[PDB]
């Protein structure tokens, strides 16, 4: 099932310990490997102590639907992922965020849904985890000791998140009108303003194509095409000592800016590389992350390369007849 | 899969001294390790984790350290109760694995054994068969011998010795050697003799009885 | 506050069936993955068997996988070993151990007493318990088979300079020790000794008393 990026699976000591903010991208990229991000997520909003992800990591994470394309590709990004890297912000629930129906809530600690005006995740606190309706969190005696197993974390929608190269308003407007065309029956969709209506219909689950152009709210579409474009820039690059693991900031900017270390075919093309020279030793290796490339969407005319895209399930009115 | 060897086997050390002791995983295992003590007659328990970190109420004289394939323990200061068995485990691999262990001995200053003996009770003596039972009493260091005499004749072969662990505040050893008999050859013979000797005494010892 | 009891050890012949229990006490013991370490006599550890904290996940060292069966009832809070096919390189003292995650992680944070599993097609035979006359006294634990012996001295009231030896393995196939004391020379009379001699394997149980004789 996938496999890390760099970094196994954390087997956590203490759920008391701290979580340490490093500045590596690197270094990031191990903690979202080792789930320290939703924990973090979980400590923050939920007054959660320990862990998720014991033994684990992020490739045993839950997904709905089960089956996920983009779980197959241990580098691309789900929302909780791009949140760490400080590319989106995943959200705290508030009441007012719907719920949706379908994924299997019992026992979840945490669960993450991409909204149509951004992303919110649902928390719990310690000794307690998600009710079959994923409404409430009840007492788990399962739970207590703060070292819990990845699959208590659910990341709904298949969904793939990266650099996005900003557009225009002019662009995202054309979008925006492009969507409505296409879905003149919606009114709102996760209680935002989608068409005016006046005569709506009850919530609905609405499994939707969408996508993240960094404006005031997502693009969803019917008919579109997607491509994956291969760009090797230095954040497609994850560099690790053997031994002592993710290499800190400064060795990660020698690596790709000096042709000074070790790598794959690819990096060594990209950035350099140099042998015949190591000993015994241990210097930095980096080598290309798993991903088909960066997602470049067509439609409605126009070609954007966005900040997420995915397939995920959204609540939406519909037009009442 | 993950096998694990310490060094040394075993290890003789004086209070206050330093002591280090070394183990080594076949394959990296990060800092997935963890160290335990066994006392005699105790369950193990564990004085760091993580290859570093003290358990709780882990006395600071204790600490460790190592990352990939080779780690330490090490004891800054000793004391009398360290007295143990000390075992290496690697959780990387949910196939847990020990270390063969290190045993430590306390060295201290050397201590004469009080010596006694014991002959057959009446009770004993009716089922046909009569042990005669000479104890030391702590001593240190280990090595002392005791010799049986009958009638000044060197008994040989006839008797076991038995040897308690090193207490945890005396560091002494105490010793028990039992001379079994027949009912009928205990009553050929009168004198019956354990002689010691050990760096503690000037002068072997010996004592008797006459039945 | 955390406590492990264990249970059902014993005499079994080669090819024979065992259920070790460990009652768990103080503590939330289904938010806990718990583990079974074993110690041959007079050899290091090793580890046996884990489950985490919910039964779902069981796992077992190549030496006794598919011999052996780890279990666990979250409700009476106890912690169980099924072991069949037993060998004699099986024996040894088993302990049951606390882990600190749901998920079985390896930090064997509490321990259990232990019990004593012995595989021998040899029969029980309960101990002969002889007296032996600051001076010493003691009593002589012999011919029991098989291990262990717990020798008190006054139920327990005399603990100070109290030495239990290790039993030695006679040419008969037979268990003997001896436990000895020392007292202050002035306890004719002024005081009563008696050592409590027990082995529960064959449930002889002996209070002997020890004094001066002529
Ligand atoms: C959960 O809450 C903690 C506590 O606020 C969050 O950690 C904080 O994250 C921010 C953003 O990455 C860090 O800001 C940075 O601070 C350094 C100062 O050393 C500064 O140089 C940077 O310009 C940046 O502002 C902040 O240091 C960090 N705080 C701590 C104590 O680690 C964490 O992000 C939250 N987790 C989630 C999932 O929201
Ligand atoms: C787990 O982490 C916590 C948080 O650092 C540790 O708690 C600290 O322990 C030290 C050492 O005794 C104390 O001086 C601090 O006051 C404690 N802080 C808090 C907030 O509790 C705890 O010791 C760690 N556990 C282990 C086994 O190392």
């Amino acid at each position: 099932d996938s496999g890390p990026i760099i970094c196994a699976g954390p087997i956590h000591s203490n759920k008391s310990a701290g979580i340490p903010h490093l500045l590596g991208y690197s270094e990031k990229i191990c903690q979202i490997d080792r789930l320290i991000h939703v924990s973090s997520w979980l400590r923050n909003h939920s007054q959660f102590q320990g862990y998720v992800g014991q033994r684990g990591g992020r490739s045993q994470v839950s997904y709905y639907p089960a089956e996920n394309s983009y779980s197959r590709w241990s580098g691309l990004l789900s929302p909780c992922d791009a949140d760490w890297l400080g590319m989106l912000v995943v959200k705290k629930a508030r009441e007012s965020d719907m719920i949706v129906p379908g994924p299997s809530y019992k026992g979840k600690v945490f669960f993450e849904r991409p909204t149509f005006d951004g992303y919110v995740g649902w928390g719990c606190g310690s000794g307690k985890s998600r009710t079959e309706s994923g409404e409430l969190c009840s007492s788990d005696s399962g739970t207590s000791s703060g070292l819990l197993p990845s699959d208590r974390v659910l990341w709904i929608g298949d969904v793939a998140c990266q650099l996005m190269t900003p557009i225009p308003e002019e662009t995202f407007l054309e979008l925006k009108s492009f969507s409505q065309s296409e879905f003149p029956d919606i009114c709102k969709i996760d209680g935002i303003v989608f068409n005016q209506c006046e005569g709506e219909s009850l919530p609905q689950p609405f499994d939707v194509a969408w996508m993240d152009v960094g404006h005031s709210h997502k693009i969803i579409m019917r008919e579109h095409k997607t491509k994956w474009v291969q760009e090797s820039s230095s954040k497609d690059f994850v560099c690790y000592k053997e031994g002592t693991g993710p290499c800190s900031e400064s060795e990660e900017k020698a690596c790709k800016t000096s042709g000074s270390c070790r790598g794959d075919m690819q990096f060594c093309k990209v950035a350099g590389c140099e042998h015949g020279e190591e000993t015994s030793e241990a210097k930095c290796r980096c080598s290309l992350v798993h991903k088909p490339g960066e997602v470049v969407v067509s439609y409605g005319g126009m070609r954007v390369r966005p900040k997420c895209y995915g397939f995920s399930r959204m609540m939406a009115t519909l037009h009442h007849h | 899969d993950i096998q694990m060897t310490q060094s040394p086997s075993s290890l003789s050390a004086s209070v206050g001294d330093r002591v280090t002791i070394t183990c080594q995983a076949s394959q990296d295992i990060s800092n997935y390790l963890n160290w335990y003590q066994q006392r005699p007659g105790k369950a193990p328990k564990l004085l760091i984790f993580e290859a570093s970190n003290l358990e709780t109420g882990v006395p600071s004289r204790f600490s460790g350290s190592g990352s990939g394939t080779d780690f330490t323990f090490t004891i800054s200061s000793l004391q009398p109760e360290d007295i143990a068995t000390y075992y290496c485990q690697q959780y990387e691999n949910l196939l847990y694995t020990f270390g063969q262990g290190t045993k430590l001995e306390i060295k201290r200053t050397v201590a004469a054994p009080s010596v006694f003996i014991f002959p057959p009770s009446d009770e004993q003596l009716k089922s046909g068969t009569a042990s005669v039972v000479c104890l030391l009493n702590n001593f240190y260091p280990r090595e002392a011998k005791v010799q049986w005499k009958v009638d000044n004749a060197l008994q040989s072969g006839n008797s076991q010795e038995s040897v308690t662990e090193q207490d945890s505040k005396d560091s002494t050893y105490s010793l028990s050697s039992t001379l079994t008999l027949s009912k009928a050859d205990y009553e050929k013979h009168k004198v019956y003799a354990c002689e010691v000797t050990h760096q503690g005494l000037s002068s072997p010892v010996t004592k008797s009885f006459n039945r | 506050e955390v406590q492990l009891l264990e249970s059902g050890g014993g005499l079994v012949q080669p090819g024979g069936s065992l259920r070790l229990s460990c009652a768990a006490s103080g503590f939330i013991f289904s938010s806990y993955a718990m583990s079974w370490v074993r110690q041959a006599p007079g050899k290091g550890l090793e580890w046996v068997s884990a489950i985490s904290g919910s039964g779902g996940s069981t796992y077992y060292a190549d030496s006794v996988k598919g011999r052996f069966t780890i279990s666990r009832d979250n409700s009476k809070n106890t912690l169980y070993l099924q072991m069949n096919s037993l060998r004699d390189e099986d024996t040894a003292v088993y302990y049951c151990a606390k882990d600190r995650s749901y998920v079985s992680s390896g930090f064997f944070d509490d321990w259990g007493q232990g019990t004593l599993v012995t595989v021998s097609s040899a029969s029980t035979k309960g101990p002969s318990v002889f007296p032996l006359a600051t001076a010493a006294l003691g009593c002589l634990v012999k011919d029991y088979f098989p291990e262990p012996v717990t020798v008190s001295w006054n139920s327990g009231a005399l603990t100070s300079g109290v030495h239990t030896f290790p039993a030695v393995l006679q040419s008969s196939g037979l268990y003997s020790l001896s436990s000895v004391v020392t007292v202050p020379s002035s306890s004719l009379g002024t005081q009563t000794y008696i050592c409590n001699v027990n082995h529960k394997p064959s449930n002889t149980k002996v209070d002997k008393r020890v004094e001066p004789k002529s």
